[PDB]
């Protein structure tokens, strides 16, 4: 009867209770006989409390634990680009197994208050309203919130491939999505190139509550080891809001006693540790960055619920989107009041910079402009410009699925509409004009993008004017 | 020999047990230093906090980090004391965690420092000072609307970016200026990122000679995340007992301190409250705020940043906190935005020391008719558009020229924005400010452009910018 | 003052209108709220009859 | 061994003691056979579902049905699977209770017909469709206006008297006309009469020839009201996976289904979850749909009737099961009331 | 002995969340917001000594004057309902008007005196 080896006394709802494992560590991984993996949470004073990380099903009372030694752990490696992944690291996608060499704990400490420095680096998303209204730095936590079915996956998507070559590797972790949805997922990735610089990590609603609560820990340990290395990485967090339900149902399971909206008092630290783990380290650390851009979901836009809050009160700021306009087929609106990046700014370019600002009072002017400024013919003032321009703005901001623009282009048209040499071009041609621009550039203004991609600033506008001027008498209205 | 063993791990809580005879008081500090004995073990260097008897020489007490890699059996010592924190000027200008080490790169501190406990009993009814002395802060708004008490727990209203850090470093380099007081800043359960860049901002503004650090963010564990406060208010004890001048403290966020105390209780294993709350809520928060007071030999003042979870502001928590406030203080970001920075609200702003008793009778008057003013024009404010600048009586048009000229006044330039503006700021004493006020409501500037009134001290200042204007 | 007599109607027309719509978007947020209501009452009311169940 | 004894019986809950080291595993079928040793007994024939392992050879079940007459000692006998079902063509146009025993009087089914598990662990990522397809019903609004998802989830909405028995006729109809694959029809928490009456209805218009049913009462207990949509699930799976065609699945309310396993969770004892429900909701909702799926060689999808409790569209169990919908019919009572059929919504419809 | 007794009770909020706090440590089973049922005794035992003594037992009275604090002026709270339920009348209190600097800010509507007249003298009361 060596009791360093254990034996199962209680097992339901993927909760076990195995007695022996007398040298058994808190936080350690334990497998069972089936081959199943398992981490053990509390030491009592005569048997161990285990979490199963897998099917419990072929689980009975009686069978035999063994340890393994070692802290909860993930296998990291540049072999991991490319690869979908369970959050122990298993591949699920096939493809033979996965060959590498290193391993870092889930529990890790963040780094320290000497160890950061003030993000400075612009993220490109690609995605004209969030570029130029909204930017995101390359340590900033960015929260993305809004209610079901407003892209947040497409938006995430098409940032995730804007990356092409802004050499910054990609993490995808999708929390109790459908299978379905995350094989389309990676299939419309693959098909766009991206599988050469990104990792999927996925845990589907099927998965036991375990797995779900795992999974973005998992990702944010995948990202730290290139983070240190002195790369720069992005990770994305599905649904925290699934991970905290996940996490929840553990709870209430374990017999502990629930808060506000039977949540326990511990969520809150749940979701801290994780983001807390995404910073820009110093030129001493080694200058790397990891950046996260979290999801949550909300019912009917209640910013009052006790996730949604939690999350705000995290995150340096949050991009709001609204389900009223999903329905005309625009990417759905930003709510330019709800959505704010206080660390950004510094990131964005010069030449976004000297138009963003002009470029948000319009839209102000405009969103302020409601519908009683729209009734009667009395509205001669230069509201009546204000609205057009505003119209203008609307129109330009819209943009296609999975086609990330450029910041050069984002810049020049963004710079063509605040200089009015929109004012007269109808609205409904505007997105014509613009992809007609876009190739017009292509062909002529070559030096324009050059001088923009290497100065980070704005070429000459009695220059950049009278190319727009040509473009315009090359142009026809419909 | 006061040895033990570890029976029990679980969470953040650990159960060590003892020879019998031997067991360690309430609130002392445990130590677990370890050595793997085989690559299945992993060094384990942890400090515990007791915090109950289970009876059978059990004791159960709170961990201060990761419990991870622990091991039933580990042995356990004990230090005989409650955690003990280095003070003294040795810790001015220096971070600090909540075991009291050095965070920042600026090295150790030597073993001979002097070392005081965390937990100590609240001063006593006779030593407490007798009757209410008002805090001359230099701010105008402050020291005129809502005034700050000696001893007192001033509430810290508004989001981020309105001002916050640029008033507690104006507040800072103010009190050290004209009353050689220290401060401490505790950071409980914030942005590791914020409090870098505030680190960095008092550095390169050069406050940080003259205040201590520590910070608890919010990656770190319950025990942490509620002693970091105690520690930080241990620091400015000793400056208050000892060397006898006015200290200010400033708790990053005392809702985390709450909230901590709320997620450890469950794991103590205390039947729940009201909604989930530990049940010792009251006294807990009580023996916090208690220590923060004034004797005959100096005073702690401290300035608390507050936050309502799901904006409940009936939740347990906030309910329990604001029974022990003095003053409001609220920042408005329209303010911030039409450019007067003191980023306060004049009207949103309280104090229970606005009576005429305590600030005198004339400067309850002064603020009286100030508040009057501002109320009359923010009620006009709705005519001012839906009817315009027209059917406005002869009264109406000079309340709004006043109104604007007591706002335009209420602004001032701190020694901080010198690094940006170039100009280098002023102290505004009450007296002064008083009789500025006094000076515009009796119309004695209504010929002055309201510009003038903009980023100035005392009322001198004013007739200058208005020279100079024209 | 017949033309003024149509134009009063038709303000009125217009006032009541926008008068009931508005109280219809109150509505719909009323309605909202007192969802939310329901749920934290009932949430609040079963934890305390577990939690009374379970100290015994 | 294969036998063990009752130790305990509360209501709806009974456990079971067997041998050490011959212990069932969880979600397994323990039968129980009684005949009357006397005059003061009755006749037992029940079926159990084991649920957990409480330890000291105990094992916590759910019953099938009434557990009256039931005495401490009675011995039970395990199948060492779990609840195993008739599939195949011997299942058309057959009604079925949870346990597949088949309730018309049509005749029972030989004991040699092959027979499957209910819980089964769902296709794996290899084993989906790289890319969506539309599944044309013939229908005019549902092609134009909310195409359906081969192997998506679609809900229902509308009270009675407004078509919708008659769509999912003509669904079914339509299907198996211009497709071949049948549908399977699972009455969760049906009212008897109605589940009556729409049977009548498909036997006279002849759909029943091509379609699969399954009856769970409300007079039955919550573990088999919890139960059915498994099994008309896994009656779904083997034409899906064997035949290889497209299957169409109908679920009457799937709002009883999670009642259900809130009053099973209730029973069992766990604490309950944000308004009451089981803290596991959203990991068995997941179970059961991430089973309805298009593979390589098949696909199922699912036409599921929603109710709204309160009307609050906010409520837990509606906020759970809409993660999962590809598109949204509505009948409206407006467009039934003009002489318009299918009488569809076509602004409140909507589709991914 | 005779004399005349008042008795200010500063706060009986603070007074039942205390008792709350010992109940719970004493691990007593919890009722309405995890307060114990003996919450309304708890009041009714303090409140009912307050008396006027009868002329046989020697003329002796002591009157109190217990105070409640309500959260953003919830009257109809648990504790405050109990301790209303206790009490002959009530004295309420405004923030409105106290922070127009009507000290004090008595809201005379809401404040009822159930030993009305009685308690006054012939002028004050005509």
């Amino acid at each position: 009867q060596v009791s360093d080896v254990g034996t199962v006394i209680q097992v339901g709802d993927g909760i076990a209770r195995a007695h022996g494992l007398d040298n058994v560590m808190s936080g350690e991984l334990v497998e069972f006989a089936n081959g199943v993996m398992g981490m053990a949470l509390n030491l009592e004073e005569n048997n161990v409390g285990i979490v199963i990380l897998g099917p419990y099903t072929g689980i009975k009372e009686g069978d035999e634990v063994r340890r393994t030694g070692r802290i909860m752990e993930v296998p990291v490696g540049e072999a991991l680009i490319g690869r979908v992944v369970n959050p122990l690291g298993q591949p699920v996608d096939g493809l033979g197994p996965v060959e590498t060499t290193e391993t870092r704990p889930i529990e890790s400490p963040a780094p320290g208050v000497m160890d950061r420095r003030s993000v400075h680096e612009p993220l490109q998303t690609g995605i004209k309203a969030i570029d130029a209204l909204v930017p995101i730095g390359r340590g900033q936590r960015e929260l993305i919130i809004g209610d079901r079915q407003t892209g947040k996956t497409s938006v995430a998507i098409d940032t995730i491939i804007n990356q092409k070559d802004q050499n910054m590797i990609s993490i995808y972790v999708a929390i109790g999505q459908k299978e379905s949805t995350v094989r389309t997922v990676v299939e419309t990735l693959r098909k766009h190139g991206a599988l050469d610089y990104t990792i999927v990590v996925t845990a589907s609603a099927s998965q036991p509550a375990p797995l779900l609560f795992l999974a973005p820990y998992a990702g944010v340990a995948m990202g730290e080891y290139f983070m240190y290395k002195g790369k720069h990485v992005l990770v994305v967090y599905d649904d925290l809001s699934k991970q905290a339900a996940a996490y929840r149902e553990l709870s209430l399971l374990l017999r502990r006693p629930p808060g506000r909206e039977a949540y326990p008092g511990d969520i809150f630290y749940l979701h801290s540790r994780l983001l807390e783990r995404a910073a820009k380290l110093s030129d001493a650390k080694g200058g790397g960055s990891l950046t996260a851009l979290p999801f949550v979901e909300t019912q009917a836009g209640d910013i009052s619920a006790y996730i949604p809050t939690n999350v705000i009160s995290i995150t340096d700021g949050q991009i709001f989107l609204q389900s009223d306009l999903f329905f005309s087929g625009v990417r759905p609106a930003i709510n330019a009041g709800l959505s704010v990046s206080r660390v950004g700014g510094a990131a964005q370019i010069k030449a976004m910079k000297k138009v963003a600002g002009t470029l948000r009072l319009d839209l102000a002017a405009y969103r302020e402009l409601e519908a009683f400024a729209q009734f009667g013919s009395d509205l001669d003032k230069a509201t009546q410009a204000k609205l057009a321009r505003g119209a203008r703005t609307v129109e330009v901001l819209k943009q296609d699925l999975h086609q990330p623009i450029p910041v050069e282009k984002q810049v020049l048209i963004i710079y063509a509409l605040t200089r009015g040499f929109l004012d007269d071009i109808p609205v409904e041609d505007v997105r014509r004009f613009e992809k007609e621009f876009y190739l017009f550039l292509d062909q002529n203004g070559q030096h324009l993008l050059e001088h923009i991609r290497t100065t980070k600033d704005l070429p000459n506008e009695d220059d950049l004017n009278k190319a727009i001027e040509a473009f315009k008498k090359t142009f026809v209205v419909s | 020999m006061t040895r033990g063993r570890v029976i029990q791990v679980m969470g953040p809580v650990v159960d060590v047990k003892f020879e019998n005879g031997h067991l360690p008081a309430i609130y002392n500090a445990l130590k677990i230093q370890h050595k793997a004995r085989n690559e299945n073990e992993v060094d384990i260097d942890l400090t515990l906090e007791v915090a109950l008897h289970l009876g059978d020489d059990t004791v159960r007490t709170i961990a201060m980090a990761s419990t991870d890699g622990l091991i039933r059996g580990m042995e356990v010592i004990d230090t005989g004391a409650p955690i003990s924190v280095p003070v003294g000027e040795v810790t001015l200008g220096r971070v600090f965690n909540v075991l009291g080490e050095p965070i920042d790169l600026e090295g150790d501190i030597p073993a001979d420092a002097r070392r005081d406990p965390i937990h100590r009993p609240a001063p006593k009814f006779e030593e407490l000072a007798t009757e209410v002395e008002i805090l001359e802060t230099g701010i105008k708004v402050v020291d005129l609307l809502a005034p700050y008490i000696k001893g007192g727990k001033i509430g810290l209203f508004g989001g981020a970016g309105v001002g916050k850090t640029v008033l507690i470093q104006e507040l800072i380099h103010n009190i050290a200026q004209e009353h050689g007081g220290i401060s401490v800043f505790a950071g409980v359960g914030e942005r590791t990122r914020e409090g870098n860049d505030l680190y960095h901002e008092m550095k390169d503004s050069g406050v940080i000679s003259k205040t201590a650090m520590v910070f608890g963010q919010m990656n770190e564990p319950p025990g942490a995340r509620m002693r970091v406060a105690l520690t930080g208010l241990t620091m400015a004890e000793y400056f208050r007992d000892e060397q006898g001048q006015d200290v200010l403290l400033f708790i990053d966020n005392i809702f985390r301190f709450t909230q901590a105390g709320s997620e450890v209780s469950a794991l103590l294993g205390r039947m729940p409250s009201a909604v989930g709350y530990q049940p010792t809520l009251a006294t807990e928060m009580g023996q916090l705020q208690e220590r923060i007071t004034s004797t005959a030999k100096g005073s702690i003042t401290s300035i608390q940043a507050i936050y309502v979870p799901a904006d409940d502001y009936t939740d347990p928590a906030p309910a329990t906190t604001f029974s022990h406030l003095d003053a409001t203080t609220n920042l408005e970001r329209k303010l911030a935005e039409m450019g007067i920075y003191p980023a306060v609200d004049p009207l949103a702003s309280t104090s229970r020391a606005l009576a005429p008793e305590i600030v005198g009778e004339e400067h309850y008057q002064v603020a009286r008719k100030v508040q009057q003013t501002l109320q009359r024009y923010k009620e006009l404010q709705d005519i001012i558009a839906i009817l315009g600048m027209d059917e406005l009586s002869d009264e109406d048009k000079l309340v709004v020229h006043r109104a604007r000229r007591i706002q335009f006044f209420l602004s001032q330039n701190f020694h901080v924005a010198e690094q940006f503006t170039g100009q280098p700021g002023s102290y505004v004493p009450v007296k002064e400010t008083v009789r500025g006020f006094k000076e515009i409501l009796e119309g004695k500037y209504d010929h002055l452009p309201e510009d003038a009134f903009r980023l100035v001290g005392r009322i001198e200042e004013v007739v200058e910018k208005a020279k100079a204007m024209g | 003052l017949l033309d003024a007599k149509a134009s009063e109607h038709a303000a009125r027309m217009t006032a009541m209108k926008n008068a009931t719509d508005n109280a219809n978007e109150l509505i719909r947020t009323l309605t909202l709220s007192y969802n939310r209501a329901r749920q934290a009452a009932i949430t609040q009311e079963i934890t305390e009859i577990v939690a009374g169940a379970n100290a015994l």
